[PDB]
RNA sequence: GGGACGCUACGCCGCGACGAGUAGGAGGGCCGCUGCGGUGAGCCUUGAAGCCUAGGGCGCGGGCCCGGGUGGAGCCGCCGC
RNA sequence: CUAAAUACCGGCACGAGACCGAUAGUCAACAAGUACCGUAAGGGAAAGUUGAAAAGAACUUUGAAGAGAGAGUUCAAGAGGGCGUGAAACCGUUAAGAGGUAAACGGGUGGGGUCCGCGCAGUCCGCCCGGAGGAUUCAACCCGGCGGCGCGGUCCGGCCGU
């Protein structure tokens, strides 16, 4: 009873898995994210066997396929009703999203002209 | 330092270039818009007012 | 010209907003919503624009004159249709085709104007 | 802009672009022009050949006010003139060579590079080169001195 | 495994010109249409040259262009010059003329126009002869520059004349051991 | 826009003149709006306040009607005290509450030799941009 | 003699070949921070910034957007600097 | 002997900032050249934020009291006197899981939780047919307005000429 795309192609990922930082585990002050080690000694830098592996071009996803949503469609990101109108004649391929600092009362102004214009919004019930 | 370069020189026919292309293009509606003036009531967007 | 000002307005303008790996404009005659060179409503001397009527009821059809090019309070003429969806589709059509009003948007047309008048059907 | 400089690229580089063996340290190779007679030898040579030395005679209170003789080719001797000037010389049926002051728009000697017009002049210089006399005697002009 | 080098397996050429103007822009996207669409060679060296960069691109002087068209493609033929048409006070006589040329200076445009001659721009150009057909392109000096003197073979070499760096010439500047073959030695 | 060039439109400077204005300056920033009534009788828009007015309260949690007299004027705090705007303590015992004096005006005003003398003076200028700007 | 899409031409599309990397060099960042000129009839006590999060996700990646909690007053998107 | 153009990190009073924002900016945003140290010459800190308004918790009860439990103020004590927001290292407690090759990690699965999909009878959109209905309803004409084009083969008149 959603609102349903265009077309349902089979969403392929080479990776899901996150790439995590080297010796992110040991230490609090060595965060998640992915940092390129460039020391002459280190294993995952020059590719060691059952080590972190790192980001590559290889790891890309497929241009039909990339920045598409499980439902289909592909996300933007919308603050007040005049934004909605743009996406009226993209209905079948993008999704509209609220920001996060849209007040409750302007949520409520939003959903229901997506309604009428058929739009899909990914959290259409968010304070309620 | 106090001494850092803030001012900058420009040739004396650079400057009048661009209050040309500055008045130019002020007479075009399609780039008038573009700056997002609220005109499109105007009759005429020369606005030519009399010396009243 | 239409080719001089576009290089101008396709990245420095007030309509365009970019987001999310997207790009699209905010123009009262682009219809299409997006940022091109054939579906801007401003740039070119011809220009079709569909709208959503006053009352909420039909659709209005913008027209753009050849006459008073700089003269934007003149230059465009707004029609009302509001009849049924068959005859109104068939209008919209008539007038771009029969004409030669700028025809390589007469089925945009007919796409925003079918959207609008379903936007305005009763919901169930 | 420091947004569009090489720092910014370099950031997590460990020796930032100066290498891992020879460190960027603070004066490698002496301060300055140093060792002209030494380790900096050859490029004092290759590119900079009569760097070191002396030769020529002293000149110990030297004016530039004196040695001002600034020259003019015979490329742009009709220039100094307007260009009504011309057409009427050759217009003229009499004969009457116009008058060129090379002193009035600020030469003193007249150098006989290029090719003259045929058409007489009446060239008033503070100096003259024997080829630039020839030239103008040649269309049948004459070469007036004044100080 | 295959033994091939990548080292020059990208060629290093312009593909779009580095100026952000969009009167040269409107005018490369017209030459682009004429490149891939005729079957001219002469669509292919103008695009070719609108790419390039403006010391690419050494202005030509009017008294040049007067010479090579002393020795013309036999005489009515325009004149196409990607840079800029300058103008030569050492010339007295000027022939009325077709040039065509991005930039010409307002003294040559008085000095064409006085003796019967007519400019075009490359959108005239195009509308004109589409194919360049009976045209003369030309070019200025591109070794023209100051700077090509300080190119070449190095200085302080034998058979090497090459200008120095120096910031003023005089008696007591790169004079000196360097040249002297009565101070040390000379090349 | 100002144009006066002697006259300060930094944000922290005009801060500390308001909070450390001297007592005699503390009296002229505590000017509130007379009531209308009084507005064409006296032709005075605002006007310092002094221990016995009468005031209604407009803004605030104490705003209404009701007719109340100042107790004292509090020139350290920016605090006026009204008779009965007050709220009650813990221990049974009633505190005024502090009301500024920009959400007050004046009813009633406490005529006096000086308070008179300055009536005609703020009502003659006031006239004075009706002479000469008419 | 009465008719699908297209084309931000700095865009779109088709063919083949290739993809290691220290020092080092170059290019692209709709990666990130701060302030300024424009711009969004931008967001906001019916809840800003900040912080926490066993949720939904996106991008190879730098990182980013929503869902929940706390918070009480500012903040962000795009074009350039 | 002699003013003017000239200099001015001290002093008086100013105005301003594409500057910095309590480990920044003067050492010093605060009882700062203060506390403190050295015989002395001298060295020299750390330290901003309750709340809009103290409305700063009346009163009852345990304890000798510190400290609590009720009650009360406030929009909010989850703002309760060094009190705005309260992160990490670290510690205490609740829930779940696990535990003889120190712990931790990459790839691949599997199991268990967590909330979410608000899924639990699974798509609608156009074209054609059928019959039930309901309209003020179609094509074609007349009138008025508007717009486009015209090679009107060259109609007439204006305006301009980089």
């Amino acid at each position: 009873a959603a609102l349903r795309p265009l077309v349902k192609p089979k969403i392929v990922k080479k990776r899901t898995k996150k790439f995590i930082r080297h010796q992110s585990d040991r230490y609090v002050k060595i965060k998640r994210n992915w940092r390129k080690p460039r020391g002459i000694d280190n294993r995952v830098r020059r590719r060691f066997k059952g080590q972190i592996l790192m980001p590559n071009i290889g790891y890309g996803s497929n241009k039909k396929t990339k920045h598409m949503l499980p439902s289909g469609f592909r996300k933007f990101l919308v603050h007040n009703v005049k934004e909605l109108e743009v996406l009226l004649m993209c209905n079948k391929s993008y999704c509209a999203e609220i920001a996060h600092n849209v007040s409750s009362k302007n949520r409520k102004a939003i959903v229901e002209r997506a309604a009428q214009l058929a739009i899909r919004v990914t959290n259409p019930n968010a304070r309620l | 330092k106090t001494w850092r370069r803030w001012h900058r020189r420009v040739n004396t026919t650079q400057k009048r270039y661009a209050i040309c292309s500055a008045l130019a293009a002020s007479a075009l509606p399609a780039l008038v818009m573009s700056k997002g003036h609220r005109i499109e009531e105007v009759p005429e967007l020369p606005l030519v007012v009399e010396d009243k | 010209s239409a080719h001089l000002q576009w290089m101008v307005v396709r990245n420095c303008s007030s309509f365009l907003i970019k987001r999310n790996k997207q790009t699209y404009s905010t123009e009262p005659n682009n219809l299409k919503a997006r940022n091109s060179f054939r579906y801007n409503g401003l740039i070119h001397r011809k220009t079709v624009g569909v709208e959503p009527a006053a009352d909420g009821k039909g659709v209005v059809v913008v027209m753009k004159r050849r006459s008073g090019q700089r003269k934007p309070a003149t230059s465009y003429v707004r029609t009302t249709i509001n009849k049924n969806a068959r005859a109104t589709l068939s209008s919209i059509r008539h007038m771009i085709r029969k004409n030669k009003y700028h025809p390589d948007l007469r089925m945009a047309a007919i796409r925003r104007a079918s959207a609008i008048l379903r936007s305005q059907k009763p919901v169930m | 802009p420091s947004r569009l400089r090489k720092t910014r690229k370099l950031r997590g580089h460990v020796s930032h672009g100066h290498g891992r063996i020879g460190k960027h340290r603070k004066h490698p190779g002496g301060r300055g022009n140093a060792g002209g007679m030494h380790h900096h030898r050859i490029n004092f040579d290759k590119y900079h050949p009569g760097y070191f030395g002396k030769v020529g005679m002293r000149h110990y209170h030297l004016k530039r006010n004196q040695s001002f003789c600034p020259t003019v080719n015979l490329d742009k001797l009709w220039t100094l003139v307007s260009e009504q000037t011309r057409v009427n010389a050759a217009k003229n049926k009499t004969g009457a060579a116009p008058i060129i002051d090379v002193v009035r728009s600020g030469y003193y000697k007249v150098l006989g590079k290029g090719k003259l017009p045929k058409q007489p002049v009446i060239v008033k210089a503070k100096f003259f080169s024997r080829r630039a006399e020839e030239k103008i005697k040649g269309v049948g002009g004459a070469c007036v001195l004044v100080a | 495994g295959v033994d091939i080098r990548h080292n020059k397996d990208r060629k290093v050429r312009r593909k779009e010109p580095k100026s952000q103007d969009i009167y040269l822009r409107l005018l490369v996207k017209l030459y682009r249409f004429l490149a891939r669409r005729t079957n001219s060679t002469f669509n292919q060296v103008v695009l070719k040259r609108l790419f390039m960069s403006r010391t690419n691109r050494p202005p030509l002087s009017l008294s040049r262009m007067i010479r090579k068209m002393k020795l013309p493609g036999r005489e009515n033929k325009t004149a196409v010059v990607v840079g800029t048409v300058t103008d030569d006070v050492r010339v007295q006589e000027v022939p009325k003329l077709k040039v065509c040329a991005l930039r010409v200076t307002s003294r040559a445009r008085s000095r064409i126009l006085k003796a019967g001659g007519k400019i075009l721009t490359f959108d005239q150009l195009a509308l004109d002869s589409p194919k360049g057909r009976g045209t003369v392109l030309l070019s200025g000096p591109r070794k023209g520059r100051e700077v090509y003197r300080h190119f070449g073979k190095a200085p302080g070499t034998p058979h090497s004349h090459t200008k120095p760096y120096v910031r003023s010439k005089g008696r007591k500047f790169e004079r000196a051991r360097g040249r002297r073959a009565s101070r040390g030695y000379k090349n | 826009m100002k144009f006066n060039p002697f006259v300060t439109s930094d944000r922290s400077k005009n801060r500390k003149r308001h909070f450390n204005a001297p007592s005699h300056i503390r009296r002229k920033i505590m000017s509130s709006p007379l009531s209308k009534e009084l507005r064409q009788k006296y032709n005075v828009r605002s006007m310092p306040i002094r221990k016995d007015d009468e005031v209604q309260v407009v803004r605030g949690h104490y705003k209404g009607q009701q007719i109340g007299k100042v107790v004292q004027v509090y020139r350290k705090k920016y605090v006026i005290y009204i008779e009965r705007v007050q709220r009650e303590k813990a221990n049974g015992t009633t505190v005024h509450v502090g009301i500024h004096p920009s959400k007050v005006v004046i009813t009633r005003l406490k005529l006096d030799k000086d308070r008179k003398k300055i009536l005609e003076r703020k009502a003659k200028s006031r006239q004075v941009g009706k002479e000469k700007g008419k």
